[PDB]
RNA sequence: CCUGCGGCGGCCGCAGGAAGAGGAACGGAGCGAGUCCCCGCGGCGCGAUUCCCUGAGCUGUGGGACGUGCACCCAGGACUCGGCUCACACAU
C-alpha cells in the first residue's frame, strides 16, 4: 500500500520506497539492544549533547510545530535526517501502539554494515531549494 | 484600455474623482513628447559602468560630452566595480537624494583561503549573516549598523574555492567587509574577489540599460545628422523613478501656483489616490502628467473626501521651473470677495 | 484527546470523532500545539517556514 | 661523476592521471631526510629515502615558490615545517609529517588588500622569512605569526632596483644578502639596516634562481632566457667574470645548484640534458630524458641527485612526466 | 591591570592565528577597540580587533599578544575585559 | 498621440466601498455639513507606528490547553513588553478555545468583550449505554433556554440559545455537542445536567471554545508560538510584517455599531469628558434609535469613545440644537489632539458677556 | 404540620432518583431539604435543582438505603411550605 | 575575470562560473567593454550596426 | 564537426570549411615569420599606417563593442577580411592557448602561392544580399 | 455635575476637566554662504626599432619601460544667516 496522501508542506527530503524497509529493519535491530532514542523530549534533551546519528521524521503530523526546530538543529550540529510517509507504521517498528513522529537511530556493531549503507544512502538525498 | 496609459498617468482611472470640471490651457507637455533641448535637461541615465575608472568621474564623462551643467550619481561604486549606476542631468539632482538612499543589490566571489567541507557549509555562515549587522569602513574609525535583507549561494568552485553569492541589502553597507567577516566566521578565511550591483533603487539590469558606447553614438549621431531617435532611447524622463509614489491630479490653475511656493489647497485639487496618510511623500501631477513636487500628505484619504477647503498637503521639493504655466491664482469664487473688501 | 476535524470546501472546520475523512484522508488534531514560555527555537521555525515558503506573512493579507 | 650516473628508483604513474602535467623543481631537505616536489596541479609531494607519496599538500591556484625550514632536524617535530606561497592565498606553512597546516603569514596593500608573495626564503638564524614582492621586500619574524611584518623598499622614488623580486639568497662570509628581479637586476643589501651597498646587471631575461659558494666570495645567477650563467665575485667589483652555456628555449625556471663540498657545479637546459662544471670547465653532461629537465638538487651528505621532467604542449588544429633519482660520485 | 574584571565571551575556534570569540556578556553591552582581554587569572592575552554579527547575538576577535599560540586555548573559555571599557547597545539601536 | 484627462461635466460617486475596517462607507452615511479645519495629528487605525499600533491591539489567540488563561495573558504580556492586558474570559486551565488578548489599551472594552455570546463545542461521556443514539439529541433539545445552574455555591440562572450533536459513539459512550450560551455559562454543569436527564450520569471530558464575541475561530487565529516568532522577528530582522498579522487594532471588535463621525476640535472636548452636542457633528448613519449604543468617530476613522444615543437619526436630521449622546466609556488617550473648545462665536461671547456681568 | 406537594418520581438514577418538581405557581424548594410522604417519614433531601425556568426538575438522594424499585412509577412526594422560595426572587 | 552568465527561458541573466551553457553553448562576460572618453569610431560602430539591423533604434519599444 | 553556434549577428561574411584550413595554414607559415599583428591594438594602431595585408577576425567574440569598428576601418582602406568560427583556434594557429580576436596576415615571399591564393579566394567572398 | 484610574452590585480614595466645537493665506519657495553629516605609488590618449611581451606573472577583450600631454578628486542633507531673488497664492 502506496498512497502518498495527507504529506506535510514540509516532507522534503522524502525517503525512497526501498529506504523506507531499509530504515525499518535498521531502526527494529537498534530496539533490540538499547541503542535507540523515543520522543521528541529525549531526542531535544540527546541532540544537543551530541550523540551523533540518525534521525528519521515522520511525514503525516500535524500540527507541524511540534518538532518543526530539529529539521534545523541538524544543521547547526551537521546531522543527517530523513522523512517516512507514516506514523503509525513507524511507531509500530519503533515496537509499541501509539505512533510517534520522530526516532532516533545510534550506531552498534551487530547493523553496522547496514547501518553505514543506510547512512551513505541518507547523505545522497537530492537537496530541495 | 486605461492600463496602456504613459508613466504617471497609467490606471488613473481608478482614482477617487473629486470633481470634473476645469478650464484646460495649452500650456505644457507630455513627458516623452517634450523638446530635444529639456527632454535632456530633465532625465536619467541607467548606465552600465565599467571597471577601470572611479565614480566621480564616470560621470564627469557623462557631463562632459552631454553638455550639460550638474549631474549626480545613485551609488558611489569604486573601480573595478560594474553593475547599475543612475545618472541625472540637472534638472534631475534634486531627485539624488531619494536614489542614494535605496534599496541595492549585489553579486560577488569571495575566494576562501583553505579548504572547507562544501558549499552547504558557505550558504550556512551565508544564511547567519541576515539582518542588522556591525560594520567598518574598508579602508576614521566607527561602528555602525546595517542591514542585509537576503543572501543566497549561487554556485562553489571546491578546486579554485570560489564562491557567488546574491546579497539584498542597504545602501552604505560594505560587501568588501562582509567577505572579511564571512571568511571570519568559517575559520578558513576570505576575500573579496569580484563585485556588480544588479539593482540600485527601482531601476534593475533587466530593462532599460546602456553602455557608454551607446551614449557616445547618440551624441555624435544628434550632432551630425541632425536625428534625435537614438537619444530616445538612451534618456529617459524623471517620471520614469517617480512611478511607486501617490499621486494628485490638480487642475491647470493651481500649477503655477504652487511652483512659486503655495501649499496645495483642496479647491484646486482634481484627483487624489487611494492610500494616501498624514507625513506620507506623495507626487503631485499635472492633467498632462509631469512631476510639478515632491509633497508631505497632510490630509488622510478620507479627511479629503468630505472637508472642502485648507491645506491638503506641504512641499518637500519643487521639480518645475518658475514660468512654465501663466498665473493664475487671485480669480475665483472666493479670494475675490475679499478683494472687493 | 479525541477531538478531530477536516476542513469541507467552504474553509471551516467540521470537527468529528473518527479519525478518517469520510473521503478518506487523515484528520487534524483539533487542539493546538503545546507551549513551552522559555522557548528558544524561534529562528529554526522561521528559516524552514521561509524555506518552504508556508510562513504567515507570505500568505495573502487579510480582507478588511 | 666519472662517467654516467646510475639510475637508481623513480616515480611516475601519479602525474599520468591528469591530461596534461609538469614538475616544477626539486629540493633536499637541509639534512638529507626526504625530498619536495612540485606539479602542474598545485600538490605538493613528499618521498622518503616506484616511489609513492607519503603526503598530499592540495593547494589554491598556482604555487610561486616554497623552501625548507633553516635548520630542519628531523629528530624534533617543532623544526620540520614547509613554507608555501600561492596566487592569491597568504604565505601557508605546513607539518611536514601529518601534511596539515600550520601557520599563516599575511601581507597586506595599503588599500588593505592582500598580496601574494613571488619569493620567499628564511634566514640563516632560522628566526625570519624573507619575502619577494614589486619593487619591496616584506621581513617576518617566524616568532609571532600575523600580518605584522618590516616594509623593505627595493625601489626608492628615484633608483634602485625594480620589477618583481624572483629570488632571495643569503651569503655566509658576511652579513649580505642579495636579490633578483624580473627586471634583470640583481641587488645587494646588508642586514642589519638594509641599505642598499651596490647593484648588478647583464642578463638578457629576467633572474629566476641565485646561488651562493662555501666561501662567500663568489655567487652565481640564472635567467629565463639568457642562455649565460654569470659568474659573480665580492671582492673585486670587476661584476662580470665568467660565463657558461645552457639552452633556455621557454620562460620557466630551471634549476642549478653548487654540491656540499664546494667545487662541482650541475645545471638543468630545456632540450633535457644535464651538464657539470668544476670550480668553470666542463666535466659531464648526460640526458636524464627526452623532455625538459627543469629541477636539478644535490644531497648534502650521501652523492646523490634528483631530476624533474615536464613541459607545456602547444597544439594546432588538426610525452610524460617522471621524477628519477641518479647515483653520484664526487 | 583593573582590580575588576567582567565576563566578555568564550572562546569557539581559531582563525589565521586568531582566536574567534562568541559574545556572551551581562545584557548586551559592546566592547571597545583595541581593548585588552583578560583571562580568569587577570593577565593579558589579547586585544579585541574585529566585531561581527547580529546585532542581537554577536561574534568578536582577538588579536593574541607576544608568544601566544592560539592552540593553547580549550574548545570553550571564558576571557574577561575590563568595565571601563564597555558601552551600552542603546547608541546602536535605532 | 495626445495624452490627457478630459474635462466633463456629469458627477461622478466614489467608491468606498473596500475602504478600510472602520471608515467603510462613508458615502452612505447622511451628510451634514463639510465646513470645519482639520489638524496634522492622529492617524489611520492600520497605519499607525508599530509602537502605538500594539498598544491599542488584540490577539484572537488560540489558549494551549496546559495553562490557565490568567497564565497566557501574562506570558503574552511578557512576551511583548507590554504594562497592562485583560481577556475574554477565564478557561479551565485543561480547555481551548478562542481568547481575544485585549493589549494595553484596548482593554477598556474588556467588559464589554466579556459580557458577549459565546459558542461551545465538547466531548460528554457517560457512565453506561443508552438506548440509541438520538435519545442524546433528545434530551439535549429538551434542556434549553433560561435554565437554572450552579457553580461547580449560590443558584444562578443562564440561558441557551441553541444546541446540537454531531455524532455518538456506543463502543466508548462517547458524543460531541455544539452549544450556544450566554457570558458566564456552565458547561460541566450542563454535562451533570444531562446524564441527570438521561439517568445514567455523565461528565465533561473535552471542550473546546469556538465563538467568542465578534471574533471567531474561522478568522486570523493565531498560536502560541506566532506572538513569540513574531517578537523575535521584529527584535532580530526589524522586521514588522509579521507582528501585524497578528495583532489587530481595536476599531475591528467595533464594526457592527452605527457611527458618528466628528470635528477635530470636538475630539478632545469629549475626551476631558463632555457632552455630545450638535455643532460637532458632521455625519451620521442612519437607523439610529434612542438609547441605543453608537460609537463615535473621527474623521480618520479612529474611535473616540462609545455613546449612549439621545436623539434619533429623524430628529437629529430635523433639529436647531441639542444634546446627541451621553459618554459610555472613552476609549483614546485623553491628549491625542489638542484641546480647543472655549474659541468659538457662541462660548466667546458668552464668557465674554460674564466677564463684563 | 401538614406540608404541600413538591414532586413526582420520573425514574431512578445510579445513585438517585429524578422527580419533576410541581408546586404551587412553580416555587423552587430549598438546597437539601428534607423531603416527606403522606406517612412524614423523609425519603431524603434534594442534591440540586436544574432544567428550565418554567418546567424544571429536581434529583433527591435516598435515605436508609432504599431499593430504587419501591417507589411506584409516578408517586408524588411532599414537602414543608415553610421550607421553598418563591420563582419571581430570581427573575 | 571570473564572472559570467547565461539567459534562461524568460530571458534573465542566469550567473554561473563555468565558461559553457548546460545546452553547450558559451557564456558571455557579465562586464562591459572598456571605454575611453576619447573615442573616434562612433561613426564606424553605426553603420554596422545599422547595417546587420542589431542597433538598438531597430529594436521594438519598450512598454512604458 | 561543424556546428554553427554561438556566433556574433555581424559575423557574415562567413570563411567555408576548407578555407577555415587554409587560411589556418597560411597563418601558421605567417607566424613562422616575425611579419604578423596579434591584438585589437596592434591592428587598429598599424592599420593607420597603411601595411595592407589580410585580416582574419573571431566569430563568436562578444561583446562586439570592443573591435566592431574593423569592419569598416578596413573599407575606408579597402582591405579584405574574413570571419572564422572560432577564436580558440585561431589562438592556436598563432601558437598560443588564449584566445585572440583579430589576426593581421602580412605577405612574404615564403608563402606567397598559397597566401596568394587565399587572397584571390577571399575577394571572390559573396555578401548576404 | 462629567470622565479616567485604584481600592472592598455598591461604596470609598485620588486625578483630570467644567467643555455648546473658531480661523477660504499662515507663514512659504528657488539660490548662496558658514558650521556638521554623508564619502596625489590612481584614470585616458599619443609617440619611438614591428617600442616590448602568449612569462610557469594576471594579460592580447590586454600587461610593462621611456617620453609625453590630458582629464578626475564631487554632487546632495541638516543647523545658523546679524544674506540675494521671486512671491505672499482657497485655483473661476
Amino acid at each position: 500500500q502506496e498512497l502518498l496522501v495527507n504529506q506535510n508542506p514540509i516532507a522534503q527530503p522524502l525517503a525512497s520506497r526501498r529506504l523506507t524497509r531499509k530504515l525499518y529493519k535498521c531502526i527494529k535491530k537498534a530496539v533490540k539492544q538499547k541503542q535507540i532514542r523515543r520522543g521528541v523530549k529525549e531526542v531535544q534533551k540527546f541532540v544537543n549533547k551530541g550523540e551523533k546519528g540518525i534521525m528519521v521524521l515522520a511525514g503525516d503530523t500535524l500540527p507541524i510545530e511540534v518538532y518543526c526546530h530539529l529539521p534545523v538543529m541538524c544543521e547547526d550540529r551537521n546531522l543527517p535526517y530523513v522523512y517516512i510517509p507514516s506514523k503509525t507504521d513507524l511507531g509500530a517498528a519503533a515496537g509499541s501502539k501509539r505512533p510517534t513522529c520522530v526516532i532516533m537511530v545510534k550506531p552498534h556493531e551487530e547493523y553496522q554494515e547496514a547501518y553505514d549503507e543506510c547512512l551513505e544512502e541518507v547523505q545522497s538525498l537530492p537537496l530541495p531549494l | 484600455d486605461t492600463s496602456q496609459w504613459p508613466l504617471l498617468l497609467k490606471n488613473f482611472d481608478k482614482l477617487n474623482v473629486r470633481t470634473t470640471h476645469y478650464t484646460p490651457l495649452a500650456c505644457g507637455s507630455n513627458p516623452l513628447k517634450r523638446e530635444i533641448g529639456d527632454y535632456i535637461r530633465t532625465g536619467f541615465i541607467n548606465l552600465d559602468k565599467p571597471s577601470n575608472p572611479s565614480s566621480h568621474e564616470v560621470v564627469a564623462w557623462i557631463r562632459r560630452i552631454l553638455r550639460v551643467e550638474k549631474t549626480g550619481h545613485s551609488g558611489t561604486l569604486d573601480p573595478k566595480v560594474t553593475g547599475c549606476l543612475i545618472v541625472c542631468i540637472e534638472r534631475a539632482t534634486r531627485l539624488v537624494k531619494s536614489q542614494q538612499s535605496a534599496g541595492k543589490e549585489y553579486v560577488g566571489i569571495v575566494r576562501l583561503h583553505n579548504a572547507i567541507e562544501g558549499g552547504t557549509q558557505l550558504s550556512r555562515a551565508l544564511e547567519t549573516l541576515t539582518g542588522a549587522l556591525f560594520q567598518r569602513p574598508p579602508l576614521k574609525r566607527q561602528l555602525r549598523v546595517r542591514t542585509i535583507y537576503e543572501s543566497k549561494m549561487i554556485e562553489y568552485d571546491p578546486e579554485r574555492r570560489l564562491g557567488i553569492f546574491w546579497v539584498s541589502c542597504e545602501a552604505g553597507t560594505y560587501i568588501r567587509t562582509l567577505c572579511v567577516h564571512l571568511g571570519l566566521l568559517l575559520g578558513v578565511g576570505g576575500q573579496m574577489q569580484e563585485l556588480r550591483r544588479v539593482r540600485s533603487g527601482v531601476m534593475s539590469e533587466k530593462d532599460h540599460m546602456v553602455t557608454m558606447h551607446d551614449v557616445l553614438d547618440a551624441q555624435w549621431l544628434y550632432d551630425n545628422h541632425k536625428d534625435e531617435s537614438y537619444l530616445r532611447r538612451v534618456v529617459y524622463p524623471l517620471e520614469k523613478l517617480l512611478t511607486s509614489h501617490k499621486r494628485l491630479v490638480m487642475k491647470d490653475s493651481a500649477v503655477n501656483a504652487i511652483c512659486y511656493g503655495a501649499k496645495i489647497m483642496l479647491p484646486g485639487v482634481l484627483r487624489y489616490e487611494d492610500g494616501i496618510e498624514v507625513n506620507q511623500e506623495i507626487v503631485v501631477i499635472t492633467t498632462k502628467g509631469e512631476a510639478i513636487c515632491m509633497a508631505i500628505a497632510l490630509m488622510t484619504t478620507a479627511v479629503i473626501s468630505t472637508c472642502d477647503h485648507g491645506i491638503v498637503a506641504k512641499i518637500k521639493r519643487v521639480i518645475m521651473e518658475r514660468d512654465t504655466y501663466p498665473r493664475k491664482w487671485g480669480l475665483g469664487p472666493k479670494a475675490s470677495q475679499k478683494k472687493l473688501m | 484527546m479525541f477531538l478531530q476535524y477536516y476542513l469541507n470546501e467552504q474553509g471551516d472546520r467540521v470537527y468529528t470523532l473518527k479519525k478518517f475523512d469520510p473521503m478518506g484522508q487523515q484528520t487534524c488534531s483539533a487542539h493546538p500545539a503545546r507551549f513551552s514560555p522559555d522557548d528558544k527555537y524561534s529562528r529554526h521555525r522561521i528559516t524552514i517556514k521561509k524555506r518552504f515558503k508556508v510562513l504567515m506573512t507570505q500568505q495573502p493579507r487579510p480582507v478588511l | 661523476f666519472s662517467q654516467l650516473p646510475r639510475f637508481l628508483s623513480g616515480s611516475w604513474s601519479e602525474f599520468s592521471t591528469q591530461p596534461e602535467n609538469f614538475l616544477k623543481g626539486c629540493k633536499w631537505a637541509p639534512d638529507g631526510s626526504c625530498i619536495l616536489t612540485n606539479s602542474a596541479d598545485n600538490i605538493l609531494r613528499i618521498y622518503n629515502l616506484e616511489m609513492v607519496p607519503v603526503l598530499r599538500m592540495v593547494e589554491g591556484d598556482t604555487i610561486y615558490d616554497y623552501c625548507w625550514y633553516s635548520l630542519m632536524s628531523s629528530a624534533q617535530p617543532d623544526t620540520s615545517y614547509v613554507a608555501s606561497s600561492s596566487r592569491e592565498n597568504p604565505i601557508h606553512i605546513w607539518d611536514a609529517f601529518t601534511g596539515e597546516l600550520r601557520a599563516s603569514f599575511r601581507a597586506y596593500n595599503h588599500l588593505d588588500e592582500l598580496t601574494a608573495a613571488h619569493s620567499l626564503c628564511f634566514s640563516p638564524d632560522g628566526s625570519q622569512l624573507f619575502c619577494g614582492f614589486n619593487r619591496t621586500v616584506r621581513v617576518f619574524s617566524t616568532a609571532r605569526p600575523g600580518r605584522d611584518c618590516e616594509v623593505r623598499a627595493t625601489f626608492a622614488k628615484k633608483q634602485g632596483q625594480s620589477g618583481i623580486i624572483s629570488c632571495i639568497a643569503f651569503s655566509p662570509a658576511q652579513p649580505l644578502y642579495a636579490c633578483g628581479s624580473y627586471g634583470r637586476s640583481l641587488g645587494l643589501y646588508a642586514w642589519d639596516d638594509g641599505s642598499p651597498l651596490a647593484l648588478l646587471g647583464g642578463h638578457q631575461g629576467g633572474i629566476t634562481h641565485l646561488c651562493f659558494h662555501p666561501d662567500g666570495n663568489r655567487f652565481f645567477s640564472g635567467a629565463r632566457k639568457d642562455a649565460e650563467l654569470l659568474c659573480w665575485d665580492l671582492r673585486q667589483s670587476g661584476y662580470p667574470l665568467w660565463s657558461l652555456g645552457r639552452e633556455v628555449t621557454t620562460n620557466q625556471r630551471i634549476y642549478f645548484d653548487l654540491d656540499p663540498t664546494g667545487q662541482f657545479l650541475v645545471s638543468g637546459s630545456t632540450s633535457g640534458a644535464v651538464s657539470v662544471w668544476d670550480t668553470p670547465e666542463p666535466v659531464l653532461s648526460f640526458l636524464p630524458q627526452k623532455d625538459c629537465t627543469n629541477g636539478v638538487s644535490l644531497h648534502p651528505s650521501l652523492p646523490l641527485l634528483a631530476t624533474a621532467s615536464g613541459q607545456r604542449v602547444f597544439p594546432e588544429p588538426t610525452l610524460l612526466s617522471t621524477r628519477h633519482v641518479h647515483l653520484e660520485c664526487r | 591591570p583593573p582590580e575588576r574584571v567582567v565576563l566578555l565571551g568564550e572562546f569557539l575556534h581559531p582563525c589565521e592565528d586568531d582566536i574567534v570569540c562568541k559574545c556572551t556578556t551581562d545584557e548586551n553591552k559592546v566592547p571597545y577597540f583595541n581593548a585588552p582581554v583578560y583571562l580568569e587569572n587577570k593577565e593579558q592575552i589579547g586585544k579585541v580587533d574585529e566585531i561581527f554579527g547580529q546585532l542581537r547575538d554577536f561574534y568578536f576577535s582577538v588579536k593574541l599578544s607576544e608568544n601566544m599560540k592560539a592552540s593553547s586555548f580549550k574548545k570553550l573559555q571564558k576571557f574577561y575585559i575590563d568595565p571601563y571599557k564597555l558601552l551600552p547597545l542603546q547608541r546602536f539601536l535605532p
